[PDB]
């Protein structure tokens, strides 16, 4: 429960506004009962314990009270299982996060997604919609590299064009790609002479029998 | 002159009318160089369709009119298939001129300012108005059609000249387009 | 006094019109043993922009020889430099003998008058000259034939804009007599 | 015309003609009937006749559905444009992990004159090429075509930067401009090829047109700044000539259309321009005192300002009455770009011999002779009798004013003024 709660405080795992404020529910299950955030309204242990940065700054008003009251008489344990098994279902497990700001197709602006990748696949959520934009297995990755940067992300021949990233800690990543691509390890069973000056030759050339057929003209 | 002078009893005046009509555009359409009209590609698709619709109810029409044997009724639809006829034969050709010129290495043209048709449309109504003043006592009745005639026939050249007077080019020219 | 005049009231179309006509004023009565010069010396600008005017021609003609000698799609290459090089190889000459009439015949204004026709004339294809010069840059396969045909429109933009200068400076220069 | 066309035509002609033929056959069977209504050979082949007329009428519609004017050859496009996509991301693969190569034989400047001379035929005919998405076909694939044709060099120039540019995360944000461009290209390619220039597509159709339209202008723009911008910082780039002999040409060509904007707007707009660029052309010759190297910048931006002089100087040119002022500021603007001609000249000249002398005494005599090129244009703006030009000075003197009255009033809090 509280290692997912700190994901949560990452930022790194997927979880809607909405989402975040059921797990709220259950987070103000386990540590208070449902009149507490009755009694008191303000609540940053209500704010800053249950959500992530961006969550308390959007100061869920009442949505995450309502989630509180959805909870309500639920037990310590039964929210607890509650919030497990709900963080559970979401594809977030096994994948690592990693917040990045990628050129949008169309022009050049840079979008705002996030890096979610598990050991054996590569998926891509936007950070603001916290559903996953575009997949891809582990298996689909025929080359990689990573600038300072960036990172190369070769989703195949299949897919058309793909997508780098931009990444501040992008050699971090590609680490994780020598340690991503071990799986599939693990799966494996036992001069005089130049372009410019020939071209440069061939024109001479051009020239000079353009000069014999002009004189002849002549 | 075939239609108010010679009576409709024969009827296939009218069907003569057509075959005339029908060797003309026939050749008209044999060499496309040109197009009858700015009336548009997808414009042309259109005249195309509802213009097979009449030729389906002419279908229909003439026909059933032909069982009956009624020459006047059987007449009238096959004029209508005519001018239908006419139609979608002008369609077709501009199409040809359009999709024609659409091809890769085809090489349009502007085809100028003018469209001399309508302009000499209108001349020639400008010297039917003043034909019908020079009889000295004519009815008022045709007079002031033509007059309404002319009226608008003179505007819509003076819609021509503003129009060049902008897409020409000669400073001078659209001077004395205004003029 | 015009002088006097404009520091009374700046901007007067009056005191405007009196400097002008002083300004000409001056330049006619420097034309007494002048303007045989004055006007020698439009022609001299003129004529210049005359000669690199036909010098860029000729840019253009050889870029022309070398740019259909190029494609192998030679036939349809889509080139609007062909009839670009043809209009302004019909239109050369008379550039050329409005040049020779004003070296060879100084003093006849007349001829001076048919070179500032022959120049603004001549301007109307420059633009199109490099709009196909544009188009074309991408178009050839040998890059040495693409700055070729680029030097050579930076000639030909150049040319008409000291053309479109010398043309201000006979219109300013021109005499109302030509009928 | 194209003959191959009159040859694919020729099934419509078919078509066309069998209507006609039918419509004989068919009527001559109706004067028959006419003599008799009850004849049943007869009314079989004008049954016949009848069913002529119908599988032709039939078959011109599946010619002209099946026709699809132009459409194969922007997905043409679209093909070769994916593959410059693929090819363009191994030059950023081969880059961003810094194993790409340059052709050294080649300069990057023609390069990038390459590049503009394209992005500028493609931006030049986009609008066009929109109008034709509104109305017309035929040009609309024709104009596609060149596009496309313009867009693969333009993708070998692309690579050309790619594999010879230093500025490592610089060159990779060009390519990213290509990238840009390319994807604006595909989506221009769909909205046209579903708008077809039919006005009976929604207007679904319609938006996606525009918006793309702007899409692929911002593309071009960025990379124009990113290309001037490596002028600049190219000692030596006569390229800006070029945009200045397009200033005069198009300032030749004028504005085929009717006013719209009023004249004292025109006015205002050339106050500023010129106010700017007679500052912008003092603080060049002081920097030429001081230093070449910012003269890149300075140049550019004012090849910049004459464009958008002369841009707005056509529809100041037909938005007066008295054409005479309309022709004397065009001879005005020309002489500017004589005069910014020669000033680019000597400022690259400079850049490239920074210690010479002679070249400065070329700059300041430069800078004075263009510094009376906009004493005239000041002169024409001014005989330009509309509105009042003191008006624009005063209000530009009353903010002088306030300027003023501010310091007095901050020495006032500060109580130094006693």
């Amino acid at each position: 429960y509280v290692q997912a709660r700190d994901d949560i405080l990452n930022g790194s795992h997927p979880v809607s506004f909405d989402k975040a404020c059921e797990f709220a529910g259950f987070q103000c299950q386990i540590q208070f009962g449902p009149h507490n955030e009755q009694k008191h309204k303000a609540g940053f242990l209500d704010l800053k314990d249950f959500l992530p940065k961006e969550y308390v700054k959007q100061k869920g008003e009442r949505k995450i009270f309502q989630a509180h009251k959805n909870c309500g008489q639920m037990s310590e344990i039964e929210a607890k299982v509650r919030y497990v098994k709900l963080a559970r279902s979401l594809k977030t497990y096994g994948v690592s996060f990693f917040l990045v700001k990628e050129k949008m197709k169309g022009k050049n602006k840079l979008v705002p997604r996030l890096l979610g990748i598990t050991k054996e696949c590569v998926m891509r959520v936007d950070e603001k919609t916290k559903e996953v934009i575009q997949e891809w297995s582990l298996t689909n990755i025929k080359r990689w590299a990573a600038s300072p940067k960036s990172f190369t992300l070769d989703f195949g021949d299949y897919q058309d064009g793909y997508y780098s990233v931009q990444t501040t800690e992008g050699e971090q990543i590609a680490q994780l790609i020598a340690g991503y691509i071990d799986i599939i390890l693990k799966k494996k069973k036992s001069p005089p002479l130049t372009s410019a000056q020939q071209a440069l030759t061939g024109t001479i050339n051009s020239s000079m029998q353009a000069v014999q057929a002009a004189q002849a003209t002549l | 002159l075939i239609t108010m002078c010679t009576q409709q009893a024969p009827g296939q005046k009218e069907c003569d009318n057509a075959l005339r009509q029908l060797e003309t555009v026939r050749e008209l359409l044999e060499n496309p160089v040109q197009p009858i009209n700015d009336m548009s590609y997808f414009g042309c698709l259109d005249s195309v369709m509802e213009n097979s619709k009449v030729l389906g109810e002419a279908m229909t029409g003439i026909s059933q009119n032909a069982k009956n044997g009624n020459l006047p009724e059987f007449g009238d639809a096959i004029a209508t298939a005519s001018k239908a006829l006419c139609g979608f034969t002008e369609a077709a050709a501009q199409a040809a001129y359009l999709v024609g010129v659409s091809d890769p290495n085809s090489q349009a043209g502007q085809q100028g300012l003018v469209e001399p048709t309508q302009f000499a449309r209108a001349n020639q109504a400008i010297q039917m108005a003043c034909q019908s003043l020079g009889e000295p006592g004519c009815t008022q009745a045709q007079v002031l059609s033509a007059a309404t005639i002319v009226a608008k026939h003179t505007s819509a050249l003076c819609n021509s000249c503003r129009l060049a007077s902008a897409r020409t080019a000669n400073p001078t020219a659209k001077r004395q387009f205004v003029q | 006094e015009a002088a006097k005049g404009a520091a009374a009231h700046p901007d007067s179309e009056e005191q405007q019109q009196r400097l002008r006509e002083a300004a000409e004023g001056l330049r006619m009565a420097t034309n007494a043993a002048a303007q045989n010069a004055i006007k020698k010396k439009l022609v001299q600008r003129l004529e210049h922009a005359a000669k690199q005017a036909a010098a860029s021609a000729t840019q253009t003609i050889a870029a022309a020889q070398h740019a259909a000698s190029a494609p192998k799609a030679s036939a349809g290459p889509q080139p609007l430099l062909v009839q670009s090089c043809k209009a302004v190889a019909e239109q050369i000459p008379l550039l050329v003998q409005g040049v020779r009439g004003s070296q060879a015949q100084p003093d006849s204004p007349s001829a001076q008058l048919a070179l500032i026709a022959a120049s603004q004339s001549f301007l109307q294809p420059g633009g199109k000259m490099v709009a196909a010069a544009k188009a074309s840059v991408p178009t050839i396969q040998d890059q040495a034939s693409a700055m070729q045909l680029s030097q050579c429109a930076k000639n030909l933009g150049t040319a008409l804009a000291e053309l479109r200068t010398a043309a201000q400076k006979a219109q300013e220069a021109c005499g109302p007599l030509e009928m | 015309i194209s003959p191959e066309g009159r040859a694919a035509m020729e099934p419509i002609v078919i078509s066309a003609k069998t209507m006609l033929e039918s419509a004989g056959g068919l009527i001559q069977t109706a004067r028959a009937l006419a003599v008799n209504p009850r004849d049943p050979p007869r009314w079989s082949v004008l049954a016949g006749h009848s069913r002529t007329v119908s599988d032709s009428i039939k078959k011109l519609i599946t010619s002209m559905r099946d026709k699809a004017p132009g459409q194969l050859e922007c997905e043409t496009a679209i093909a070769a444009l994916n593959s410059c996509l693929r090819d363009l991301d191994q030059a950023s693969l081969a880059a961003v992990s810094q194993q790409l190569a340059p052709r050294e034989g080649i300069s990057q400047e023609a390069l990038h004159t390459q590049m503009l001379t394209a992005v500028q035929e493609i931006s030049h005919l986009i609008e066009p090429l929109a109008s034709a998405a509104r109305a017309e076909a035929s040009q609309l694939g024709h104009k596609v075509s060149q596009m496309a044709q313009y867009f693969e060099p333009l993708t070998l120039a692309a690579v050309g930067a790619a594999s010879k540019t230093l500025s490592h995360p610089q060159q990779m944000a060009l390519l990213d401009q290509t990238k840009t461009l390319a994807e604006s290209a595909l989506q221009l390619l769909y909205t046209a090829k579903e708008a077809g220039g039919n006005p009976k597509q929604a207007a679904h159709t319609q938006e996606a047109l525009e918006e793309a339209v702007q899409m692929m202008t911002e593309a071009v723009e960025d990379l124009t700044t990113t290309l001037n911008e490596a002028a600049s910082a190219a000692g030596v780039v006569g390229g800006m000539v070029d945009s200045i002999t397009q200033a005069i040409n198009q300032l030749d060509e004028g504005p085929m259309g009717d006013p719209e904007g009023s004249f004292v707007d025109y006015q205002t707009t050339m106050v500023r321009t010129a106010k700017a660029i007679a500052v912008t052309v003092q603080e060049m010759v002081t920097k030429s005192n001081t230093s070449p190297e910012e003269l890149g910048p300075l140049a550019n931006q004012l090849t910049s300002d004459y464009g958008r002089l002369a841009s707005q100087a056509k529809p100041a040119a037909v938005a007066a009455e008295n054409e005479e002022i309309g022709a004397h500021i065009k001879h005005r603007v020309q002489e500017l770009g004589h005069g910014c001609s020669a000033l680019v000249t000597k400022a690259g000249a400079l850049q490239c011999s920074p210690s010479d002398v002679y070249t400065k005494k070329e700059l300041i005599e430069c800078a004075r002779r263009v510094s009376e090129k906009v004493s005239h244009v000041l002169a024409a703006l001014q005989a330009g009798n509309r509105g009042t030009q003191a008006c624009i000075t005063a209000a530009s003197a009353v903010s002088g004013i306030i300027a003023d009255l501010d310091t007095t009033i901050m020495f006032a809090t500060a109580g130094t003024l006693n």
